[PDB]
């Protein structure tokens, strides 16, 4: 259809937790979209040489009743990222805002600096509207989100291992 | 605080 179906499958201190399927914005955000939708099959190939995938890539920052961050797929913890456009792109718009949990956002060093790493929205985040893009929503699988959520912890490190075990379009 | 960002994340 016009909206991309894409999914994670997440693993929990190395036990799977479920599939999260995503609906992306692509009639909103076309540009973010791709970009996500593509590391999710990993048809692009980055500047390392190795082909840009969220699969096996962690969430390395988790907060409870705020969100949680992946998608640094170069460093896996934060400083790294790369989206199929470079090091990083232009926001988009910010038509879409934080306002209910379940929202898949962009996260960023400042104005224009998005790259690979997303957040899911555990609770509305109305402080990051026009500063975060959102570009998609959970359809499913919710209930591993919260299963993720209860791995954080205030100062955002993750004691067990979040990992995404498989991912794709569907 | 509570931001989400990518290398230095602040209070």
């Amino acid at each position: 259809s016009k909206r991309s179906k894409v999914f994670f499958d997440i693993s929990i201190d190395n036990s799977n937790a479920g599939r999260i399927i995503f609906e992306l914005f692509s009639d909103i955000t076309p540009r973010t979209c791709e970009n996500f939708r593509a590391l999710c099959t990993g048809e692009k190939i980055g500047s390392r040489g190795k082909n840009l995938h969220y699969k096996n890539s962690i969430f390395h920052r988790i907060i409870p009743q705020f969100m949680c961050q992946g998608g640094d797929i170069t460093n896996g913890n934060g400083s790294g990222g790369e989206s199929i456009y470079g090091r990083s792109f232009t926001d988009e718009n910010f038509n879409m805002k934080h306002d209910q949990p379940g929202l898949l956002s962009m996260a960023n060093a400042g104005p224009n600096t998005n790259s690979s790493q997303f957040f899911i929205t555990l609770v509305p985040c109305p402080w990051l509207d026009g500063k975060h893009v959102v570009f998609g929503k959970v359809i499913e699988g919710m209930n591993v989100v919260r299963e993720m959520e209860k791995e954080g912890a205030k100062s955002g490190y993750v004691k067990r291992s979040v990992v995404i075990t498989d991912c794709g379009e569907l | 605080x509570l931001l989400v960002t990518a290398g230095l994340v602040l209070a």
